[PDB]
């Protein structure tokens, strides 16, 4: 039920014609949470809040201790800068080893109930 | 299905000092506190306001009004020991690094923002009672005095309350069970209010509304009431 | 402006209770409901009010002004293949080749607007030829065995090479093989600026060049071309046959010449593939509408671009006993009697009319054009869209060929798309009414009269109208001075011939000025 | 007029790229187009790194001598010749 | 003594915004940091 | 007496020297190109 | 992080070039605390609450309660006076048999975190 709207992509690339293209619908709402969840809570002077304080975690020993800081840290800031996406769950997972943490979102954006999990192609 | 999911994890206070200028976010990490027992039991209340009169022209009971929320409350338990040890000072000096958060801190008072520490309850996904508190009121019982005068054994209550984190900063798809006037009851609660929708939309034929259009409701802004 | 107001509130309609007819006596629950289900007065009301944006578009069909029409867009499509073997019609009119699609859109499809052929053309006569050195009736340079001199060994302008083209299609890619021994210092292909001709009944025209090793054959090379338009060779011995000719331009000072060019060994010709132009078209085939209300004035919409100007495009079936009744497309419905079976098409939007219904004096239901009965359905058999901005497309989009339907394998275009032309809304021409209808177009007072040349032609400096004096032939007409600009040298002084302005120039104003002059008024440009 | 327009070829000490945040610089079309921007902002941080020699008299473009002179009465009048300025200026 | 005034703080800068061009409608997140980041003004 | 000699009109364009964006009134990246901040 | 000023020395020396040598930095703050904490209250009349009392526990038995007022002593002067100094900790450790008691005072200038112990270098 939420308005979406429409704004430019993070790869940017010229188009079918020329000029810039511009994607809105559920696509579009999947490229402000790459912007969000990349940059480290600075490299922005002007907005220093914005971004995600993830990167101070790094190194932590693999406990549900840092998972749960995990949890906490992608909520707050998911609810602050992304106002348009209702967010369901945030899964916290050891991938090969004990080495790495993956964290999975699930989101729907508001009054839709179209479940989805952001993906980061890379 | 699960992240350490194996491992044990001890409880620990987080204490941030208080933001200065038009933030929100509590600040820098000033001490981190980690328990030595993690509390037996975590009481969590939350109240609610509304008030009632209870008169009228008729006397009929009367639809009570929303006053306003309450904020959230915990009462931990923070237990400290070190029988183990006698004469050793390490249940004083946690203590006292514990009672920093009921009086002004410097940085703040000198920004003329006298304001206490901010604490923060983590403990592994417990994300249901992890949220930016202040502590309120810290009633200590001391037992079990080492000699010398040292104490031991401390028992210390907590009375956290949340403080809220707000100031985060209408399309819809025609279906073939769908009508004008019924999606005016939808979203506005007013049948006879569905000439808003055909204004902003500008459709001049509510006759047909093909399936599949996407509308666009205005928010009450038309109608102040 | 001062707008009256139609609007009463829905609830309103129901105060006429009126219980004063003794014998009922009822609430909301009963069925007394079509005291209420006749809420469609309220419908009604709304509808009464509102001034659909339909009526502006029959507002400037009144007042004299023409909806802009959309475009479409043009571009240069080449074919490529690998099997040069014979010659056919290879390629139906109309056939259809596509940009690729991704994620985003449904890609552009265009359309050819001709039919191309291709041959394995071979070539005929190898002859020596130096600046000055006709062919003389020479044929046999290079007939057997040894080699032709290749400009004798000195390429200066008026040099060429004489080769033959047995075919000489107008649109295929030619491929011809430059083999020559290497003589000399060796150099970059792109070194010499050699230019390449056809020799075109029209006289000589360029081609251009899409190889490595073309000219500068310091190795066996390659060189394809594509056919520039139909053309022979200037026959002069014992092969009728197309021309291709290495001119040799002059040596610049950045891109210079070699003397002691390679003698050229052995060479034959391919075809590789063909170019053609093509227009942004696409036919659609069975697209479903509807059921018909059976009523006048129905109209319907297609969920696609607007179609394509041309031959009737939206062909209309409807159901009935019998099979498919066809509807032929009709312009402005004017006089259509009830058994004709006529519609209405908007050339830029997918809204289609049908017949509609008025009252008036006698009463009756004068109707023009047919109404399908209700229940029949309605297809759009095929149509063509296709116009749009949304055509420009990029330089080498275009890759996919549709339906694979001849032995071609790769197709792409080399240049732009020409730039079509997005049609006018109706929200856009109401910005136009207030000024495009009140541009002069009389020419009556002075002002006018120089002010209608510098609209005519902006090239001018001063322009005044002066009308004829007393005691002047000509019936009091006007007179007008025309100054052409001109830059007066860096010396200080102009020349006058560059004050008498073009006979061109002349022409266009006094061509414009004749038609929008008054009735009994002649006019004379010239310097004064 | 002065044409002091842009100047193809010049660099800036504030690149638009390197204030850009983290990943962003991972893009080839943002990387290449906002350094476009650069172009036509460049020669304005060349006057505000380089502002003290826009005043000597020694080595400011001719306008500036001109004007130069009436700050401290130079008597610059019937001169046409750049490098007869030069010393007037600053020997005033 | 007299001397004139040369400021005009960063936030009404951003203020340009004109979002008189149709179809872009975007906030915090989206792609318009070019905006932002010639906060150099 | 001047140091500059531009004004909101001029747009220099220059993208093109580089990248290969071929719209001269494009929807919106031109408007991204407009600063009057200059 | 905290201004720590400049001033003269407790042993004030000529200097390399004459007048009197001016210490600032780190090294000044020992010189406030060696005259804060050696005077005992009332040498300067003028001001009677300031110098340190440690001489009221002299010849005290050697208790930790005599340490325990001990501590309370240093932290009242050395926080009363010197406001630029963060405290951490008063050490009294009694050393070469059970006849003197020495204090060790930990310390950092607010903010640096740079933990320090005055020596008192005679």
């Amino acid at each position: 039920e939420q308005f979406v709207g429409s704004g430019w992509s993070f790869p940017l690339r010229i188009g079918p014609t020329g000029g810039i293209a511009l994607v809105s619908g559920e696509q579009e709402v999947e490229e402000a949470m790459r912007l969000i969840l990349a940059t480290a809570p600075g490299e922005r002077p002007m907005r220093p809040e914005f971004g995600c304080a993830i990167h101070d975690l790094v190194f932590a020993p693999v406990n549900e201790q840092t998972a749960g800081r995990i949890q906490h840290e992608v909520y707050v800031t998911l609810d602050r800068w992304e106002p348009r996406i209702e967010v369901h769950d945030v899964d916290v997972t050891t991938g090969e080893e004990q080495n790495v943490l993956f964290i999975d979102v699930r989101y729907s954006i508001r009054g839709t109930n179209n479940p989805r999990s952001l993906v980061f192609p890379f | 299905s699960k992240g350490a999911g194996k491992s044990l994890v001890r409880a620990n206070l987080a204490i941030h000092e208080p933001p200065t200028g038009k933030s929100t976010s509590p600040g820098g990490l000033i001490k981190r506190f980690p328990f030595e027992f993690n509390p037996a039991q975590l009481s969590i209340s939350q109240r609610s306001q509304w008030k009632a009169t209870p008169t009228a022209a008729v006397r009929k009971a009367a639809k009570p009004q929303f006053m306003g929320a309450e904020p959230r409350e915990m009462t931990l338990e923070i237990f400290l020991d070190s029988s183990m040890k006698p004469g050793g000072n390490t249940v004083m000096k946690k203590v006292e690094s514990l009672l920093i958060c009921c009086e002004v801190t410097a940085k703040s008072l000198a920004a003329k923002q006298p304001s206490p520490p901010w604490v923060i309850f983590e403990w592994g996904s417990f994300s249901t009672a992890r949220f930016n508190a202040y502590v309120a009121s810290i009633e200590t019982q001391y037992t079990l005095f080492g000699t010398a005068g040292v104490p031991i054994r401390a028992t210390c209550q907590m009375g956290l309350v949340e403080i809220p984190g707000p100031t985060p900063n209408r399309v819809h798809r025609v279906v073939a069970g769908d009508s004008l006037q019924s999606l005016a009851w939808s979203e506005y609660g007013s049948a006879n209010a569905w000439r808003v929708i055909a204004e902003a939309n500008g459709i001049d034929d509510p006759s047909h509304l093909p399936t599949g259009t996407e509308l666009i409701l205005p928010a009450t802004e038309e109608v102040p009431h | 402006r001062r707008f009256q107001q139609f609007v009463d509130d829905a609830k309103r309609y129901i105060q006429q209770r009126a219980p004063e007819w003794t014998d009922h006596n009822v609430s909301d629950p009963g069925v007394t409901l079509v005291e209420t289900v006749a809420h469609m007065a309220d419908q009604i009301v709304y509808r009464l009010n509102r001034v659909p944006d339909k009526n502006h578009l029959a507002f400037l069909d009144l007042v004299g002004i023409t909806l802009f029409p959309p475009s479409a867009a043009r571009t240069d499509v080449t074919f490529w293949l690998s099997a040069p073997q014979e010659d056919a019609i290879l390629v139906p009119v109309g056939t259809e080749v596509a940009t690729l699609r991704t994620e985003r859109d449904e890609a552009v499809v265009f359309a050819t607007e001709q039919d191309l052929r291709i041959v394995p053309c071979t070539m005929g006569r190898l002859v020596t030829q130096v600046s000055g050195e006709a062919v003389s009736d020479r044929t046999t340079d290079l007939a057997e065995s040894k080699d032709v001199l290749c400009f004798a060994e000195a390429p200066n302008p008026g040099d060429c090479m004489l080769i033959g083209l047995s075919a000489a299609v107008p649109d295929c890619a030619l491929a011809l093989e430059l083999d020559s021994r290497v003589d000399g210092v060796g150099v970059d292909p792109r070194q010499p600026p050699l230019v390449w001709e056809a020799w075109t009944e029209d006289g000589w025209q360029s081609c251009e060049v899409d190889r490595d090793g073309t000219g500068g054959l310091n190795r066996p090379g390659d060189v394809v071309l594509h056919i520039p338009g139909g053309h022979v060779l200037s026959r002069n011995g014992g092969h009728e046959a197309g021309w291709i000719r290495c001119r040799v331009t002059e040596p610049l000072s950045g891109q210079p010449f070699y003397t002691t060019s390679p003698t050229i060994r052995s060479a034959e010709a391919y075809t590789i593939g063909g170019t053609t132009g093509s227009i942004h078209a696409e036919t659609v085939l069975d697209e479903p509408l509807g059921e018909s209300t059976g009523l006048p004035g129905q109209r319907l919409r297609l969920e696609h671009a607007p179609v394509v100007a041309g031959e009737p495009s939206v062909l209309l079936q409807t159901a009935a006993d019998d099979g498919w009744q066809d509807w032929q497309v009709v312009p402005h419905f004017s006089g259509s009697h009830p058994d004709d079976h006529h519609i209405t098409v908007d050339a830029t939007t997918g809204e289609i009319a049908f017949g509609p219904a008025v009252r008036e004096a006698d009463g009756t239901l004068r109707q023009y054009g047919a109404v399908p009965p209700k229940g029949a359905v309605i297809r759009a058999r095929r149509y063509r869209t296709g116009g749009g901005r949304a055509g420009n497309v990029a330089r080498g989009a275009v890759q996919v060929l549709r339906t694979s339907i001849p032995y071609v394998s790769e197709v792409v275009n080399r240049e732009a798309a020409l730039g079509g032309v997005d049609g006018e809304t109706i929200e856009e021409a109401k910005l136009r009414a207030p000024i495009t209808l009140r541009a002069q177009e009389r020419a009556v007072t002075l002002r006018d009269y120089e002010e209608l040349a510098r609209r005519a032609a902006p090239e001018t400096a001063r322009i005044t109208c002066l009308e004829g004096a007393e005691n002047e032939y000509g019936a009091h007409a006007v007179r007008v001075l025309v100054v052409p600009q001109a830059v007066p040298d860096p010396g200080g002084r102009l020349r006058f011939e560059q004050l008498v302005p073009g006979d061109a120039l002349l022409n266009r104003i006094t061509r414009h000025l004749d038609e929008r002059r008054l009735i009994g008024t002649r006019l004379a440009v010239g310097p004064p | 007029a002065s044409q002091r327009g842009s100047v193809d070829g010049l660099g800036s000490s504030l690149p638009i790229a390197s204030m850009l945040p983290a990943v962003f610089a991972d893009d080839d079309l943002a990387l290449r187009f906002v350094a476009g921007l650069d172009d036509v902002l460049a020669p304005i941080l060349n006057v505000l790194d380089c502002l003290d020699t826009y005043f000597d008299p020694a080595l400011t473009p001719a306008d500036f001598a001109q004007w130069l002179g009436t700050w401290v009465g130079a008597e610059t009048d019937g001169t046409e010749a750049e490098p007869m300025l030069r010393a007037a200026v600053a020997a005033a």
